[PDB]
RNA sequence: AACUGU
RNA sequence: UCUCCAGGCAUACGCGUAUAACAACUCGGAUAACCAUUGUUAGUUAAUCAGAAUAGGCAAUAAUCACACUAUAAAUCACCUAUAACUUCUCUGUUAACCCAACACCGGAAUGCCUAAAGGAAAGAUCCAAAAAGAUAAAAGGAAAAGAA
RNA sequence: AACUAAUCCUAGCCCUAGCCCUACAAAUAUAAUUAUACUAUUAUAUAAAUCAAAACAUUUAUAAAAGUAUUGGAGA
């Protein structure tokens, strides 16, 4: 079966990935307890500060993965002091489960194709596919979040299809256990999540890209990965509740994820409305998979002395809106 | 490039080729020439015709002159080594 | 048969005057019928560090005669707690702090449903964080600690006073100090140092610290304090408190130290991972007492409390330690205060799949003779300072 | 110009990959003591695969090193390693490294070392003892397990007792 | 350029520059389906696909997105009259997007 | 660009497309330096389409059109070279005196035969260079056996050439 | 010994 | 489409174009059909799959869900202290019904998954000879069931 | 006048004479033919026996004087 890498450098990746998925992804934001959100800023100046000027480590020896760590080390501090921040005005986060770094995984058939040669020449062969992804942080609840739009919606967008095979754009057949996980057994109580957290690599970051000339597929790197991960996650919970192609799921499975490039944030949410993208289960479903996706935005300008300059509230309020955001 | 420890593969930029493309706009030597043009009498040049067309006049006009010794015989050309030239043509130090 | 010398090595011309031997030299290869040339030391050039040599110690620019005794985590004392003591200069109380202990006798400091909480946690943590049917202690060690502390860290409503405290990743520490004249220092890393704005209380009153004048450090014949020690002759005096100056939370108030070793020979014996912390532990305290006093030798008027909490996911060990005096050159005078309380099992055992014995479950996935006195323990140090 | 599998910088007591690195020159003088009666702890009787007898750990004071076991040593042990040759003999010990001098005729011993300064390379196998035939002096008698009795100086070093596998000659 | 001699490179030496290119290569139509950006090229089996990016952007000033090379093994079954075995020349396929 | 690598439209489908002669080696070194540099790229960009459009031509099994173009660019290539070679090998003659580009020199290999050795730049010295000091470049005391058979090998072949004139000789005398 | 198309 | 059969798929090793399309119907398949033969052209796409700095100091305690519990058969670089370097994605492998057995051999051939959703056809035609081989059935009998010596 | 077949003349060789001789690129002794460091680097004994002595043992060749004297299990 294909491996599928969430983050890839792929020409239109994310409508790569939608194919096979049966996703539409719009444009923007989906359709829709004060806390000092200027606290939030001077709470999170000093974590930049803490991790850049303050904390004393022993340096990395590849001298390469310096600011790669440094931006691991940031993102996880803040992700800690909001957690506690937000915990006394939202209880279900009390409750509420966060993975860091935990695997998501994901299997699923689209397409065919037909043997052309070889002892088993003709015979008709599904394309196998499977994604693995291990988010930097994910948030996950026992109570399904409010639906960002009803089942079965419809709309003017439509699912891409690919030209070619999935072979001839790189992407590898191996034969290899077949998984659909959660990030947690199904022995977790939390079935369900919040929002998901993903740190690009430096190979895929804007300054590299636009310098390779695929300025414009950075939005399309942010993209496949939210919606490669969000899917592959939010099925496997559906899978949780006994839902799988023939049996589709009764209710939307929604969610959202945050991709940040180390300086520019993005926020992406997510509908799982189908189940069934095997030929059989997919033959009589009106329903299609929705994602809404909002463009990357810088966090914050310079760090000078001790005292982080430029940082941008509008990132932190969806943040803090993720954060405060509970199921109905 | 070069492989460091762990088989990983660090590129060399110096050892990566750069490709120097002259500029072909508005040259008048094209793939082919026409069967008007005549061909020239060939005469490769060689050490001996280089010497006789660059450096005998220099040394044929500081002779009469009298200005003409041994230690400035670099003046007239001579390298006494190749080294610390881009191209240095005795050890061939460069790609064609 | 014993070998002097290492047992794997085991199973006229040119003296003439006048003339010079002729040689393969200009051959450039060797030859048989040619004497063998004699080649000076190579020049390459420019210096390649895959070929560089590190000099010896003496050479060194910073060598110092006299030997410094580094400690770093792996170092693994020979006589344990007494060379600790005698080290540290410090007198050691056994149990935790009376304070402490006091911390979770009020009601509201227990958390609710806190037994069934740190069960499940404690299960979450060995089967179900992964898909590993039997996760090893590499694994889950370093994740039951952090879920227990999110736990911990989960008070916050009851108490808003813990938003005051925050958590670093692996923080350096590092002093150096005399004592008996003999030069210790302690290199230590590790732990999420947590950092509160306001130094912990002082657990022992200033008569206290007086008493302690009496207490005399244990000596160990014949061996050294130094035993154990990397002697060091190539060094820098240096005070690290884990952070650059002008952190926001100057005071250390816990040192975590973690051994996640699957294997018991590849882990620490429970009386060396205190010893490690109590040099650690007394380190960042000296830092802190050097930065705000400076170099100078004397007994503290004001003692510096720092906590360190030693754990392997299945055995927890707490550790409070009290700063009383500077003045560590003497071996006799005022003593710093430790407390301490070892062995603390969170559970004697715990099956990562259920035990079918007989063709009956006789053992759940669950911790084995679970002890929840000992998260009490730990809720009783991270509450301190605050509650 | 065989690549040594010995390849550790330096001695320890830790399983070398596994191979513990034995030490056969009983009195080593370890730090922080003098040339004279010192007394180490036998922390654990492990099996070496490299030898045929089982090895015993010897730790005192500052140094930890490995060394053969004899007969009756076990763990916790704690064995004397003396090199003062004093006017009377000087109490032995099962296995326990003194100058023939020191020791008293009769005695079994294993571990011994035909000339001063050579090093233990007879009774080095599991079972073998030799008998202190004979003792004058500086001079002593020692049967080693070739059947060849030798006569060596007192300086040579002798532990005491048999190696372990005591009945390996009674084996049927 | 291919069978020529490159200078070694130490420490601090000069940029490597081919100021006269031998390298010969062939815009082939697709064999196998390609997306229409992807473009096939047979290249010589000595030139790295870095050359290839750098030949196309200096010498044909192309912009290149993305590049993938496969090595083609000549077959040597068919023999002459002689019954000995004729190698079909090697040849590297690129594609480049 | 892309376009440079196909003929011009309007040529494709024809049987044969018009060119003239290939250049010659005098008027190359007329020409200046650098504009024998410029040349060889122009005269290699042709080279590259007709290659382009040859292998097309063997994926529709069709024919080259004027395959005679591809052989007269090669041939002005070829003379380019030699040109920039000649002035390169008069320069170094000049100032170093030496014959080769590359160092080099004649050397004795293990069947006695005696054939130029190409030197070899290397990091570090062949006195420090262990493995060309294990390169042999001397001839074991056996070969001067096959020396001897090598002369006679020489003789024979002689000997047999000999042999062919006269077996030659017969049949001129009986066809004529 | 029985058993059975031995 | 029907009748019937039930070890299948990956990697390793080996092979080296036997791969696929087209065109041939002579030779090769231990006979044809059909191609595995003959000729022509194509093919196997990788930052992710696979292949391709140094000197010192210093390490007691198996595993077995490792805890208890014992045992004998005895089973574990790191990290510190310094020195040195200072911004990287190329090259190569990738096809196949394939290999070792003189063969399209009958057997030999490492590992993981799984047992039909995967993989397959015993019938060149006609006749219904005898004899021969294998299998099934036996009226009555039971060596002319599995127990004893 | 028949099918299978057959037909042919040079490919070249052989012996003396004469004559001695002194005439692409790229990769390679590492694992030869592997574009740059490793690891130091290397042939050759009386010629024997077979054989003859009908076996086998000392022994057994390889211009005239003259196959003579001498030598030899005085025998080949």
């Amino acid at each position: 079966k294909y491996v599928v890498h969430p983050q890839i450098s792929a020409l239109n990746a994310d409508r790569w990935y939608q194919s096979f998925t049966k996703t539409v992804f719009v444009s923007g934001l989906p359709p829709a307890p004060s806390l000092d959100l200027a606290a939030l800023r001077a709470a999170v100046c000093d974590c930049i500060l803490q991790e850049q000027v303050y904390v004393r480590r022993r340096r990395p020896r590849s001298l390469f993965d310096r600011r790669q760590a440094l931006a691991s080390s940031i993102l996880d501090q803040v992700v800690r002091t909001l957690v506690n921040l937000l915990a006394p005005l939202n209880p279900v986060l009390s409750t509420a489960a966060l993975d860091c770094k935990r695997s998501v995984d994901f299997y699923w058939l689209r397409g065919e194709e037909r043997i052309p040669a070889g002892h088993r020449k003709g015979h008709i062969d599904a394309l196998r596919y499977q994604i693995n992804d291990k988010p930097h942080n994910q948030i996950r609840i026992s109570k399904q979040l409010p639906e960002f739009v009803p089942l079965d919606y419809s709309i003017p967008t439509e699912i891409p299809v690919m030209k070619c095979k999935p072979d001839k754009l790189p992407l590898f057949r191996r034969q290899y256990e077949n998984s659909i996980f959660t990030g947690s057994k199904t022995a977790d109580p939390c079935c369900y999540g919040h929002t998901q957290f993903h740190l690009i690599p430096d190979r895929l970051k804007r300054e590299r890209l636009i310098r390779q000339n695929q300025a414009e597929q950075v939005e399309a790197v942010f993209r496949a990965n939210a919606i490669a991960s969000l899917f592959a996650w939010t099925g496997a919970q559906a899978m949780y509740q006994g839902f799988w192609s023939e049996a589709d799921v009764t209710r939307p499975f929604v969610s959202q994820a945050v991709i940040t490039d180390g300086k520019y944030f993005s926020f992406f949410c997510y509908q799982l409305n189908t189940l069934a993208l095997t030929v059989q289960a997919d033959q009589n479903n009106p329903r299609k998979n929705l994602c809404w996706g909002s463009q990357s935005q810088p966090l914050y300008e310079t760090v000078e002395d001790n005292d982080v300059k430029g940082f941008d509230d509008g990132t932190l309020l969806q943040i803090v809106h993720f954060l405060l955001n509970k199921p109905r | 490039g070069i492989y460091t420890s762990d088989r990983k593969f660090v590129q060399i930029k110096e050892m990566v080729p750069e490709f120097v493309v002259p500029d072909l706009t508005g040259f008048k030597l094209k793939p082919y020439v026409n069967y008007r043009a005549p061909a020239g009498i060939d005469t490769p040049l060689t050490a001996k015709a280089l010497f006789q067309e660059t450096v005998a006049p220099a040394i044929e006009k500081d002779f009469k002159e009298g200005t003409f010794d041994a230690n400035n015989l670099e003046k007239y050309g001579f390298e006494p080594t190749q080294e610390g030239k881009l191209f240095q043509l005795y050890p061939k130090n460069f790609p064609r | 048969a014993y070998e002097w010398g290492v047992r794997s090595t085991r199973k006229r011309v040119y003296e003439i005057p006048g003339l010079e031997p002729i040689t393969y030299e200009g051959k450039k290869h060797f030859v048989p019928w040619l004497a063998r040339p004699i080649f000076p030391p190579w020049e390459r050039g420019w210096n390649d560090p895959r070929f560089h040599r590190a000099a010896p110690i003496h050479e060194q620019t910073l060598y110092k005669e006299e030997p410094c005794y580094i400690f770093h985590q792996r170092c693994r004392l020979l006589e344990g707690m007494k060379q600790a003591l005698w080290l540290t200069k410090t007198k050691l109380i056994e149990g935790l702090p009376k304070k402490v202990l006091s911390l979770v006798d009020d009601p509201a400091n227990h958390i609710e449903n806190q037994e069934q909480r740190v069960l499940d946690i404690i299960s979450h943590a060995r089967l179900w964080h992964s898909t590993e049917d039997i996760p090893k202690r590499e694994t889950y060690c370093p994740l039951i600690v952090d879920s227990l502390i999110q736990l911990c860290k989960s008070q916050i409503l009851k108490h808003p006073s813990l938003a005051r405290r925050t958590s670093a990743q692996n923080c350096t520490l590092a002093t150096t100090w005399n004592r008996e004249s003999l030069l210790l220092q302690v290199r230590g890393t590790s732990s999420t140092i947590l950092s509160a704005k306001d130094p912990l209380p002082v657990i022992a009153s200033r008569e206290e610290v007086e008493a302690t004048r009496s207490h005399v450090l244990e000596t160990f014949y014949p061996i050294s304090p130094t035993i154990d020690l990397q002697e060091c002759h190539v060094y820098e005096v240096k005070d690290d408190t884990g952070f650059q100056e002008g952190y926001p939370y100057p005071h250390p108030h816990t040192l975590y130290f973690l051994e996640k070793a699957n294997l018991r020979p590849q882990r620490f014996l429970p009386e060396q991972l205190r010893a490690k912390m109590l040099l650690f532990a007394f380190a960042n305290a000296l830092a802190q007492a050097r930065l705000l006093y400076g170099n100078t030798a004397k007994v503290l008027e004001q003692p510096i409390v720092v906590q360190s909490v030693g754990t392997d996911g299945r055995v927890f060990q707490f550790l409070v330690l009290q700063l009383n005096t500077t003045d560590l050159a003497s071996s006799e005078g005022v003593k710093n205060l430790v407390w301490t309380d070892s062995d603390q099992l969170l559970y004697r055992h715990f099956w990562c799949r259920p035990v079918i014995k007989k063709k009956v479950v006789v053992e759940p996935v669950g911790p084995v003779d679970f002890q929840p006195e000992t998260f009490r323990k730990f809720l009783a140090l991270y509450l301190h300072g605050v509650v | 110009k065989f690549v040594s599998w010995k390849s550790r910088t330096k001695y320890t007591v830790k399983p070398v990959k596994n191979y513990r690195m034995i030490d056969f020159l009983r009195f080593r003088p370890e730090k922080e003591k003098a040339p004279e009666p010192f007394e180490e702890k036998v922390v654990v009787v492990r099996y070496d695969p490299c030898r045929s007898a089982d090895i015993a750990l010897v730790a005192g004071g500052s140094r930890k090193r490995w060394i053969i076991a004899t007969e009756n040593m076990k763990a916790g042990d704690t064995i004397l390693n003396s090199n003062h040759i004093g006017r009377m003999a000087v109490a032995a010990q099962e296995g326990d490294a003194h100058p023939l001098g020191a020791l008293p005729v009769g005695t079994l011993i294993n571990n011994v070392e035909s000339e001063p300064g050579r090093g233990a390379q007879y009774i080095r196998a599991a079972g073998t003892c030799g008998v202190l035939l004979r003792k004058v002096n500086g001079t002593a008698i020692i049967q080693l397990p070739s059947k060849r009795q030798m006569q060596v100086l007192e300086s040579c070093t002798a532990t005491v007792g048999r190696v372990s596998n005591v009945n390996h000659n009674q084996r049927v | 350029a291919r069978n020529v001699l490159y200078p070694l490179y130490q420490l601090g030496g000069p940029q490597l520059r081919v100021f006269r290119t031998n390298f010969f290569i062939q815009l082939v139509r697709p064999g196998t389906a390609q997306p229409e950006d992807t473009v096939q090229f047979r290249i010589p089996m000595e030139m790295t696909r870095v050359d290839l990016r750098n030949y196309l952007e200096q010498i044909y000033n192309v912009p290149v997105a993305a590049v993938r090379t496969r090595v083609q093994h000549g077959s040597n079954r068919r023999r002459d009259h002689k019954n000995v075995r004729i190698k079909k020349p090697d040849y590297k396929v690129a594609y480049v997007q | 660009g892309l376009e440079e690598f196909f003929d011009d439209p309007k040529n494709w489908g024809e049987e044969k497309v018009k060119s003239g002669a290939s250049w010659t080696c005098q008027q190359l070194r007329n020409k200046s330096n650098e504009d024998l540099h410029k040349l060889w790229y122009v005269l290699l960009k042709e080279r590259n389409m007709l290659l382009t459009l040859e292998q097309e031509a063997k994926r529709q099994r069709l024919p080259m059109p004027s395959p005679e173009r591809l052989e007269k660019v090669v041939d002005s290539m070829d003379n380019v070279d030699k040109v920039v070679q000649e002035r390169e090998d008069a320069l170094r003659l000049l100032q170093t005196g030496q014959e080769k580009p590359r160092p080099g020199a004649w050397r004795r290999d293990i069947f006695g035969r005696i054939v130029w050795h190409k030197f070899k730049q290397w990091p570090i010295p062949w006195y420090l260079n262990k493995r060309y000091n294990r390169r042999r470049f001397f001839a074991m005391p056996y070969v001067d056996r096959f020396i001897r058979l090598r002369i006679e090998k020489h003789a024979r072949i002689e000997a047999r050439k000999r042999s062919l004139q006269k077996k030659k000789e017969k049949i001129l005398h009986a066809k004529f």
